[PDB]
RNA sequence: CUUGAGUCUCGUAGAGGGGGGUAGAAUUCCAGGUGUAGCGGUGAAAUGCGUAGAGAUCUGGAGGAAUACCGGUGGCGAAGGCGGCCCCCUGGACGAAGACUGACGCUCAGGUGCGAAAGCGUGGGGAGCAAACAGGAUUAGAUACCCUGGUAGUCCACGCCGUAAACGAUGUCGACUUGGAGGUUGUGCCCUUGAGGCGUGGCUUCCGGAGCUAACGCGUUAAGUCGACCGCCUGGGGAGUAC
């Protein structure tokens, strides 16, 4: 409801989904919409279109919160960044910067085992 | 390329923040000597004392922070 | 009696209790028979990333030669007082009595 | 291993000159003070098993250099192993 | 087990070893990759990479290029990684995503 | 006697070993701020998670395990193995120039020690991972593969176990025999000196000559030409089983 004009995009983009939310630059939240929410499911709930869908789902709900400029942080290499990215850009954003931000460990923890396909 | 070699450095200090600077990215990781041209006994001496600078925090871990 | 450089970092609100901390690390490595090489006060510096939510630490460095005895009580002094943040203690195999890149930029 | 201090007065003592760093007096003695320094080592750092392969050799050849110093001229055997309180 | 099974998996493990495991400076353009087709025997498979810059031949020209150069260092590095009986052989292709 | 084998002196490189500290990412969890209906998962699905507010996002804290980048057709170690950084204790290798000892050597049945992982005993720890197991699916069938959970275990201390495709499927030591291209680590001498040139050692990777080999191949780090000692083999199965 107010007027912050300079927000940041977190673009949660797993293999299975992709979560879209934009928050006020020191990290309260501001709205969100995912690739499932956006009446996607099984194979499509992964689809770069559903990921572009759910972007622009998400700018339509912070649009009254007054934004055009915005940094994003990209996390997991999911299908569906690339789309998201050329989504909220047509969406009239001005997106001065985007970042690689997926969490890489220093050998932390052990990954689980491959799988047998 | 060679760069320590030509310096005749014995040693290279951790102290030297705008060397080390040169051999660091962006991101705060280490380059390798495939594209720096160094010599193996200097990367390794490279590689400890950045260890070294970023634990006195005169170097980042990455650009996260 | 080997060779040492003892580089620390001091809170920065404690950053004119620093001669004092200095001197009396000297007294006591000089007093155990261990000279003194070089003692550069950086000062206050910028930090690379927040270490306790904080930034702008004092750094100031040593160069020693002295028995490991001392070497070792002095690093548990470091332990033990709260107004370091960040010790480092490392080996020499020579003297080293130069200029440190951080007091050449001055 | 050794500073040079221990092996310079050693060499000097079982010697017959300053140096004289070859004979078997001195190897053997040599030997002897660094096993004894690293039986200190050894009782507290007990699965260290590198450098106990390290202290076994040299166990080992001092034997064998004991071996060859008896069946040279028993005399000086026996008189350095009273000086160094071995083979017993 | 079943083709598109495998693409699957062997969809996730290139992505990932295409984020990280990579030098070349011709590559860049968070390169994602769409999805890949592999036949019903899993000796040959085909990715479909979607450049971001610009999309002008000249970079994404470059870039396939690059991928089709370096197809023997993800090959290895996916043998290692996802543990099946083969190791295809890759073939890159520009996903044309615009229409 | 000094040529083999050792000792001393000065140095060099190294994830060699044991002990103790400490740092920074990440996973998980706990507590808050923001913020709302999905999240998670699959070839599709459900079991699972969330309206007590998850997931996503920022801040703070706890804890355990492992150390991205450097990183290497690298290095060290007898082998197994060893990877942040720092200190302490400690083993070996190599080089230069000498000095010293004077065959002190090589191999080794029995013997002794070391010896991945799993496993065992006692106590502690427990984030992630995960046999067994519990579900959800798939399937003619699933007691498998896939999914959600998940105990032992993985971690530490002290003992035990003593086995691996423990592999270079190649015992140790010494001598000799055309080359070429690299890596790595010393070192000598010379040039206006860094740079560069000419040497000379150690270790190591890859082609290949003679020779060898059933062939594949090996080829100065031999599987070539010889010597010393040790281990071992004698058709397949029965069986590395019975006693
Ligand atoms: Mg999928
Ligand atoms: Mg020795
Ligand atoms: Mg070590
Ligand atoms: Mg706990
Ligand atoms: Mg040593
Ligand atoms: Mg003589
Ligand atoms: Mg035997
Ligand atoms: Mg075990
Ligand atoms: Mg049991
Ligand atoms: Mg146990
Ligand atoms: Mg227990
Ligand atoms: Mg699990
Ligand atoms: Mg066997
Ligand atoms: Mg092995
Ligand atoms: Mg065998
Ligand atoms: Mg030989
Ligand atoms: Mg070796
Ligand atoms: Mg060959
Ligand atoms: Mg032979
Ligand atoms: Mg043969
Ligand atoms: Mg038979
Ligand atoms: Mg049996």
């Amino acid at each position: 409801r107010k007027q912050v004009s300079d927000g940041v995009a977190h673009i949660h983009a797993s293999f299975n989904n992709t979560i879209v939310t934009i928050t006020d630059r020191q990290g309260n939240a501001l709205g969100w919409a995912t690739a499932g929410g956006s009446g996607f499911r099984g194979s499509r709930k992964s689809t770069p279109f559903a990921a572009q869908v759910a972007a622009e789902r998400c700018a339509d709900a912070v649009k009254e919160y007054g934004i055009k400029n915005l940094e994003v942080m990209v996390k997991g290499p999911g299908p569906g960044r690339e789309s998201t990215i050329r989504a909220l850009n047509a969406a009239g954003f001005r997106i001065t910067n985007i970042t690689d931000v997926t969490p890489i460990p220093h050998n932390g923890c052990r990954p689980p085992k491959k799988r047998r396909v | 390329f060679c760069r320590f070699t030509a310096e005749g450095v014995q040693e290279i200090d951790y102290k030297d923040i705008a060397t080390l600077k040169n051999y660091i990215t962006e991101s705060g990781k280490i380059v390798p000597s495939r594209i720096t041209g160094t010599r193996a006994k200097y990367q390794r001496q490279l590689a400890r004392a950045i260890k070294r600078a970023r634990y006195l925090s005169l170097l980042p871990y990455t650009d996260r922070h | 009696m080997r060779h040492y450089e003892i580089v620390f970092m001091v809170h920065p609100d404690q950053s004119e209790q620093v001669p004092g901390m200095i001197e009396r690390y000297t007294a006591a490595i000089t007093g155990a028979e261990g000279k003194i090489h070089r003692l550069e006060d950086w000062g206050r510096r910028q930090l690379a990333y927040p270490i306790n939510k904080l930034h702008k630490a004092h750094y100031v460095l040593m160069n020693v030669e002295a028995p490991q005895e001392v070497i070792d009580e002095l690093e548990t002094t470091f332990r033990f007082n709260d107004a370091v943040i960040r010790s480092m203690v490392m080996r020499t195999k020579h003297a080293v009595t130069e200029a440190s890149p951080m007091v050449k930029a001055k | 291993s050794l500073s040079t201090e221990a092996t310079a007065k050693i060499v000097s003592e079982f010697g017959r000159d300053a140096n004289d760093t070859g004979s078997t007096e001195v190897q053997v003695a040599l030997l002897t003070a660094q096993i004894n320094h690293l039986q200190g080592h050894f009782a507290e750092h007990k699965k260290d098993h590198h450098s106990r392969r390290g202290l076994l050799r040299m166990v080992s050849q001092r034997r064998k250099l004991l071996d060859y110093l008896k069946r040279k001229d028993v005399a000086r055997y026996t008189q350095l192993i009273e000086r160094l309180g071995l083979r017993r | 087990g079943r083709p598109q099974r495998v693409a699957q998996e062997m969809q996730k493990e290139i992505a990932l070893i295409l984020q990280r495991e990579i030098k070349d400076p011709r590559l860049g353009m968070m390169t994602t990759v769409s999805g890949v087709e592999m036949s019903r025997d899993l000796a040959y498979a085909k990715v479909y990479v979607t450049f971001l810059n610009d999309k002008d031949e000249d970079a994404v020209k470059a870039g396939i290029k690059a991928l089709q150069e370096a197809s023997g260092f993800i090959r290895s590095l996916l043998g290692k990684a996802m543990r099946l009986r083969i190791v295809p052989e890759l073939t890159f292709f520009y996903d044309n995503s615009l229409v």
